[PDB]
């Protein structure tokens, strides 16, 4: 997302549907980031254990 | 047992002479330097 | 499947895939070492080309288990196993040095394991080899830090006392010792089914009952230092000392430098936590009960950080000078007048000390008298003002340097035959005899290391030499009653001695700060950067020596172009040493003020115990303290008498000293407690900022 | 404000 | 000078916040 | 670079002994990733310089004191 | 003059001990002689590299350690 | 190589003034390679990393 | 420079060559 | 620049987060 926050634009050259630039690899990632901030946020409020110390 | 393994690396080493009576302050020590007269 | 842009950068590269108990206990065997004992054989077989015996190859390569199955039933009193253990090397170790020589965690702990047991008789781990190394400067020379923390857990387990009944001291004994059982937590016995795990008798004895592993559970952090330090101090010990005993093993280990520098930095705080003269010369005395003076020991490991303090160059100051004598300088009055009676005094001295020597040592009630000083430091009794000995040593080493070059001015060859046996050749090889007696017992009086570092002992022998071997040349070589032969060198070791002469005047100027740190200086990169330099640069200089032979041995293109070789070399070269003394000049000129104080501080207590005597009277005391007894002080006054006046206190002082330095340490070990409890927060605050931003 | 006055917390509460 | 007491004393005023 | 350059000496620094220095540092089945032959094939004078890494050389180099018999 | 002294005082021990380091392992990688009877007539750099049973056991739990530790310390730097 | 030339065709400027050249470089870099033994002493070590830099 | 630096150094550059020139007296004698 | 505001007036809020508590 760093890289399609950095193109931003190129509608390729057509009508096609906008094709953000990246839409097939953010996509293929499993990733939600509001299920994922939550899980975080809280499991850090119980002083450790969210990931790995 | 008894040099207990910085007994011999810090306490005093040489053998002192036992004054009777010495005051280490600092007025009533130099009664041997200066007279009582 | 390839390999990423992570994959094929980093990764591995290739594709991988007797008897006799010398090699029974080498390989490890257990059963084939008993079967051959039985037989019969011999416990300390030696083998010649390195003198290794049977008990210790087992130290050697890390199989212990033989040394548990020795004790089964080959050794009985726990002598014998002291002469088996500590049988000799061929280069001086025992069991402890070669299981320290390389890193064998696994048997350096089963001799530790044996010592706090008292199986051995002898202090194992503190004697020595042919080398002069340790059973703990071993494994620090190669760098065995596992076997160091070991080594470091059980010299900070023999500082705490055995006979102590405390709770804070028998609970940091119990934290050592675990913290060597935790560290082998593995490896059981020869014999299996045995509960025994390492350390269980050592656990046993020490009165201590408790009521995801991290990095600081399992070593020696400050936080366990600290612990000691308090834990010291209950017992009753100098917390001067602990502490100056405690960084002096951490310099040893030489891979603790985080703390050596926290170490360091607790014996200044201490120090200033002090307020006044008196309650300084409370936590650095020595009284009766724990006689250890710290004073003495930092300036035999010379710690610099210790002795340029503030405060311990003002208990010095009080006693080797306490009249202002040294700043009589500074002003328009004081020179005229106080280096007016400078000259008067030693002229006083010259015309009056060897009267006072031969009193001295004979029946006299005037030996009464010259003990009548030495309490008070004035100008009452001036033969005890460890100043007046320095300013009057110094005054007859510019004599000596006058006196030499005297000698040189006014000389050539057309004198007679009494010119030898001089009235003045033969005064200045009397005075090279009491320089060289002066060095002597300089040398067993202090010590070997203590004598070799200060830079001018050399100068004071080689001066000492190249006289002596002057006069004696001249009535070997040149004609007084002898043959003719080359007499150059007679005439050139005049200089020598001439040379270091002046070179030796220096010393004058060990006091005066800003003419002090650089002599210092002038002798940091001249020890340390010339004799390095100057090899470097001769083996570079035989190669352009040798090579200019081989040019002419068979034209102006083939040696312009060699020299212009030689022109950039040499600019390429001073390039290099020019930013070798100004790097040097950067490393001493910040410690200009700690390098100072700490040289000032090793002749304010060099000058402070020897006597008012002997820059010529070496000769001529000696031979009247032999005579004194033999019809009574030599050089026993330095060390009967204990460096100074605050020290041990009889009676109602000391029940005030020790009432004072439970107001110093006790307001330092809660100053201590207070900085380690913000670094217990320090390494808090993604945890504490969190909460302030959830109660809000 | 004050010209001498500064809050203060405390340092103390360690082991 | 508050800024010479918030520096070195930062862990002391996020503890207090706690209690 | 410069705290990438020092990440990789504070690393370093956290190890206490040797067995904790041979053991970020070697390759084991899982990742057969070697640092120690990146350090020298990068030219890398940071971490190479270090004196837990200038250990773990000379263990494997001398491993008798040879070179330390000489300050006597 | 004052070019190299940016360099002897910064940066002379760390080229020292890393030309050291590049010397000692040109070693633990090298073949048999010298000039000297080279005429005449794969291997891991470390022996501690790859353990293989228990030895692998606990260096895992020794990074683990370490690194779990570290990682913890730049969190709060 | 070209001391084996030397019994040939004479003309010593042009052939004898080369060969004495070439071993004055044969030793000067050989003594060079001398300083190589202080590579693993402290103290001198240093010297030669700065010569080197 | 005249304050700070001439009168703690020209004392012990004095201090040197007093030494040399008489150990080179002795070596031209 | 709204820091440097606050830059100067820490004695007058960390003495009120010092009585709300
Ligand atoms: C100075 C004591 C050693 C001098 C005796 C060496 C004479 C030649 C011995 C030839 C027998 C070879 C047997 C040993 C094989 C070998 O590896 O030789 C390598 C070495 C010799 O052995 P080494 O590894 O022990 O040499 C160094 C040296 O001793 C340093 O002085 C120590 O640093 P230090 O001054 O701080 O104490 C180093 O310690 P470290 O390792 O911790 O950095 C050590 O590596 O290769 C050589 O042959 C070089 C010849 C050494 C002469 C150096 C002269 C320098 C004189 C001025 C230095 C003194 C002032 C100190 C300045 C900080
Ligand atoms: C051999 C032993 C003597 C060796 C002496 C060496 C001294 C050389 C260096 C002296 C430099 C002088 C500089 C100066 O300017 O120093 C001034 C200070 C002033 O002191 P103050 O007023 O600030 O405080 C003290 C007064 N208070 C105690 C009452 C408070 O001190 C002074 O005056 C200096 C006066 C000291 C010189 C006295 C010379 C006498 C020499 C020999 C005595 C002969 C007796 C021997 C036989 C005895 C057996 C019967
Ligand atoms: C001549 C003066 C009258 C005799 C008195 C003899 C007293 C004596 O020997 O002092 C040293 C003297 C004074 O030098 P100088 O003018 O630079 O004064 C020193 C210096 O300036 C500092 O003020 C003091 O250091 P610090 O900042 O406080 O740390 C230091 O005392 P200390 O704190 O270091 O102790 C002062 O002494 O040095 C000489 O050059 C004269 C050599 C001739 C020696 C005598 C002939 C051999």
């Amino acid at each position: 997302s760093l890289l399609a926050d950095l193109a931003s634009h190129c509608r390729d050259y057509d009508p096609g549907c906008s094709r953000s630039f990246f839409q097939e690899v953010l996509a293929s990632i499993k990733y939600d980031p509001v299920e994922g901030a939550r899980q975080e946020e809280a499991a850090a409020a119980g002083g450790g254990g969210s990931a790995r110390e | 047992k008894k040099p207990s393994d910085y007994g011999c690396q810090l306490h005093y080493k040489h053998a002192r002479v036992v004054e009777p009576e010495s005051t280490t302050d600092d007025g009533m020590k130099r009664l041997k330097d200066v007279g009582d007269k | 499947k390839k390999p990423s842009d992570y994959g094929c950068q980093l990764h591995y590269k290739h594709a991988r895939v007797k008897g006799t108990l010398i090699t029974a206990a080498e390989l490890g065997l257990v059963d084939k070492y008993r079967d051959l004992k039985r037989a019969g054989q011999d416990i300390l077989t030696c083998d010649w080309p390195y003198h290794y015996s049977s008990i210790l190859y087992a130290c050697y390569g890390n199989q212990y288990k033989i040394l548990q199955m020795v004790e089964r039933e080959f050794v009985g009193s726990t002598q014998e196993l002291t002469a088996m253990h500590t049988t000799r090397c061929w280069v001086g170790k025992n069991s402890a040095m070669v299981a320290a020589y390389q890193g064998h965690l696994e048997t350096m702990l089963y001799i530790i394991d044996l010592d706090m047991q008292g199986k051995f008789t002898e202090d194992l781990f503190k004697q020595r080899d042919v080398m002069g190394k340790n059973a703990m400067m071993w494994a620090a020379s190669q760098g065995h830090t596992d076997t160091i923390e070991v080594l470091l857990v059980r010299s900070l387990y023999r500082l705490l006392p055995e006979d102590c009944a405390d709770p804070l001291v028998l609970k940091t004994r119990w934290k050592l010792v675990s913290l060597l059982a935790d560290l082998a937590s593995h490896c059981r016995d020869y014999d299996p089914g045995c509960s025994r795990s390492f350390f269980q008798e050592v656990l046993a004895s020490i009165k201590y009952d408790p009521v995801a592993v991290k990095l600081k559970d399992v070593h020696i952090t400050v936080r366990t230092l600290q612990g000691v330090i308090v834990s010291a101090y209950r017992a009753g010990m100098n917390c001067m000392g602990v502490i100056m005993y405690c960084q002096s093993l951490l310099q040893q280990a030489r891979y603790f430098d985080d703390l050596v520098a926290q170490l360091t930095a607790w014996e200044v705080k201490l120090l200033d936590t002090c307020r006044n003269k008196q309650e300084v010369q409370a936590i650095l005395a020595p009284t009766e009960d724990d006689p250890s003076e710290p004073v003495g020991y930092a300036l035999a490991t010379f710690d610099k950080a210790f002795l340029s303090h503030k405060f311990v160059q003002q208990i010095f100051t009080e006693k080797w000078d306490t009249m202002g004598v040294t700043d009589y300088t500074k002003s328009l009055f004081g020179v005229v007048w106080g280096g007016c009676s400078l000259v008067v005094a030693f002229a006083a001295w010259a015309t009056i000390c060897p009267l006072v020597v031969v009193a001295r040592s004979f029946l006299s009630p005037v030996q009464d008298f010259m003990m009548r000083g030495k309490v008070i430091v004035d100008s009452r009794f001036p033969w005890h003002v460890p100043l007046y000995r320095w300013l009057l040593t110094q005054c007859a080493l510019i004599t000596f340097t006058v006196l030499l070059s005297y000698l040189v001015f006014s000389f050539d060859p057309s004198d007679p035959v009494p010119a030898s046996v001089a009235p003045l050749n033969t005064f200045l090889a009397v005075w090279c005899a009491a320089i060289l007696v002066d060095e002597v017992q300089e040398y067993v009086e202090e010590g070997r290391a203590e004598y070799m570092s200060s830079g001018w002992n050399v100068m004071d022998v080689t001066m000492a030499l190249s006289y002596i071997l002057h006069y004696i040349l001249r009535i070997i070589a040149v004609r007084v009653t002898d043959n003719l032969n080359i007499l150059l060198v007679v005439n050139d070791l005049l200089a020598a001695a001439a040379l270091m002469a002046w070179f030796r005047m220096v010393s004058v100027f060990e006091l005066s700060s800003a003419i002090g740190p650089l002599i210092q200086m002038m002798k940091q990169m001249l020890i340390k950067d010339v004799t390095r330099f100057a090899l470097l640069v001769l083996v570079i200089l035989l190669g352009f020596s040798v090579g200019m032979e081989a040019l002419f041995q068979e034209r102006v293109t083939g040696v312009i172009f060699y020299l212009i070789f030689a022109i950039v070399t040499a600019i390429l070269l001073l390039n290099l040493f020019i930013a070798m003394l100004a790097d040097t000049y950067t490393r001493v000129s910040t410690q200009a003020m700690v390098e100072f104080r700490y040289r000032k501080a090793k002749l304010m207590a060099s000058y402070s115990r020897r006597d008012f005597v002997c820059p010529p009277f070496n000769l001529l005391h000696l031979v009247c303290a032999a005579v004194g007894n033999g019809l009574p002080v030599s050089m026993r006054k330095n060390e009967t008498v204990p460096l100074f006046s605050w020290y041990f206190p009889q009676g109602e002082e000391m029940r005030q000293v020790v009432v004072l330095q439970r107001r110093v340490v006790d307001d330092f070990l809660n100053s201590n407690r207070v900085a380690l409890f913000r670094e217990k927060l320090n390494a808090e605050l993604p945890n504490l900022v969190h909460e302030m931003l959830k109660q809000k | 404000g004050a010209a001498l006055h500064e809050p203060t917390w405390g340092v103390d509460d360690g082991e």
